[PDB]
């Protein structure tokens, strides 16, 4: 007979998708085409979320948003998973690649705010319109290399939203610049906890890092 | 009260847990030391204790060295050695090794002798029992064991190792 014990272990889930979205302020100082690094700061906004390996190990997935010089309406995310270590981690972060491209991008915004395009270094570019996918790429330190001896790469996809929309994308209104949705599906090492049923008879079963997996229903 | 034949351990342990650099002091060994004990029962009725040291090998990640020994205390005697096959040509350390998922991939003894690449992960314990009595047993006379690590590949009442809290612990 199948045999499920309280205590029974979860493996850990790494991230495959996160949605983000955040607005940027539009009311920061614009940068001439060669200023300084204190210059390029106060017109900069950097943000932090997690993100989990295979392990089941949270890595901090650090952002900077800066804005490009003398163009407008136009700013650049350096991006870096575990910025202490940025080195060895190497992030890397395309659109419908992680190879060859280096860890930046830039989004354009529509004039009215509503995200417009998001376009890497080698060129790869959004289409003009749908929801927008970051492909994004680094180093899992702790891993065990692959059958070549390549360092294993943990490999997602951020969901900036869809062009031209707000709520659930990323916007450049006008003052107030934070972080607006932030939802990931992955997890770290969980146990089971207890049963919980429903108003249907669906049983569930309950995790210590709060995944609720469903078994069935009378 | 039985001859124990076996022992069964599941549970996690850390990969957080730092390496052992320098042959580092009594205090680096301990941080990066995690250890369970046991109350085993041998052919007589007697009551021992199994404990096993796992400790994070330095230099590779993913791979635990274990040393066992029974009734700790006594040092020397009981011999002790552990080694999925064989066990005269072995010591009383294994190391266990886990793949990019934090399961359990494959144990070797101190000799080369490896766990096959699926299944059931037996590792077999062997000491030698004393504590007077009165009618001899003679020779060095010993009691084979038998430890469950659990199967390949599955986190089921199987060790794992994730970045999470150490968990690992014997049960049955």
């Amino acid at each position: 007979d199948l045999n499920i014990p309280i205590g029974q272990k979860l493996d850990a889930k790494a991230t495959t998708s996160v949605n983000y979205a955040a607005n940027l302020d539009k009311r920061l100082p614009e940068l001439p085409e060669g200023a300084n690094r204190a210059q390029i700061l106060e017109s900069t906004w950097s943000t932090e979320f997690k993100v989990y390996d295979s392990f089941g190990e949270a890595h901090e997935l650090q952002i900077d948003f800066a804005r490009v010089p003398g163009e407008v309406n136009a700013w650049r995310a350096t991006v870096n998973v575990d910025p202490t270590n940025a080195d060895a981690t190497a992030t890397r972060v395309g659109i419908g690649t992680t190879d060859g491209v280096q860890n930046s991008f830039i989004v354009r915004f529509d004039n009215n705010g509503h995200l417009a395009s998001v376009t890497d270094t080698a060129g790869n570019v959004t289409s003009p319109a749908g929801q927008v996918l970051v492909q994004i790429s680094y180093n899992v330190v702790g891993a065990n290399p692959d059958e070549a001896g390549a360092p294993t790469r943990h490999t997602f996809d951020v969901n900036l939203g869809e062009i031209g929309t707000s709520k659930n994308t990323i916007t450049q209104f006008s003052d107030k610049s934070t972080t607006k949705a932030y939802e990931q599906d992955g997890y770290t090492l969980g146990y089971l906890e207890n049963f919980r049923i429903d108003q249907s008879g669906i049983i569930t079963g309950v995790y210590s890092n709060g995944v609720r997996q469903e078994i069935g229903q009378i | 009260a039985k001859a124990t034949t076996s022992v069964n351990y599941a549970x996690n342990l850390d990969k957080r847990l730092p390496e052992l650099p320098e042959g580092a002091n009594r205090a680096q060994i301990l941080e990066s030391t995690w250890s369970t004990e046991f109350k085993v029962y041998d052919s007589f009725g007697e009551a021992h204790e199994l404990q096993i040291d796992f400790a994070r090998v330095p230099g590779e990640v993913n791979a635990w060295r274990a040393t066992v020994n029974v009734d700790p205390t006594n040092a020397d005697a009981t011999a002790t050695r552990v080694g999925i096959g064989t066990t005269d040509g072995v010591q009383n350390s294994f190391i266990v090794r886990f793949d990019n998922n934090g399961h359990l991939a494959s144990v070797t003894d101190t000799a080369g002798n490896v766990t096959s690449p699926a299944g059931q992960v037996l590792v077999q314990i062997s000491y030698n029992v004393v504590g007077a009595n009165p009618d001899e047993a003679g020779a060095p006379t010993r009691h084979t064991f038998d430890v469950n690590l659990g199967e390949i590949g599955t986190s089921k009442n199987t060790i794992t190792q994730f970045s999470d809290k150490s968990t690992t612990k014997a049960y049955e």
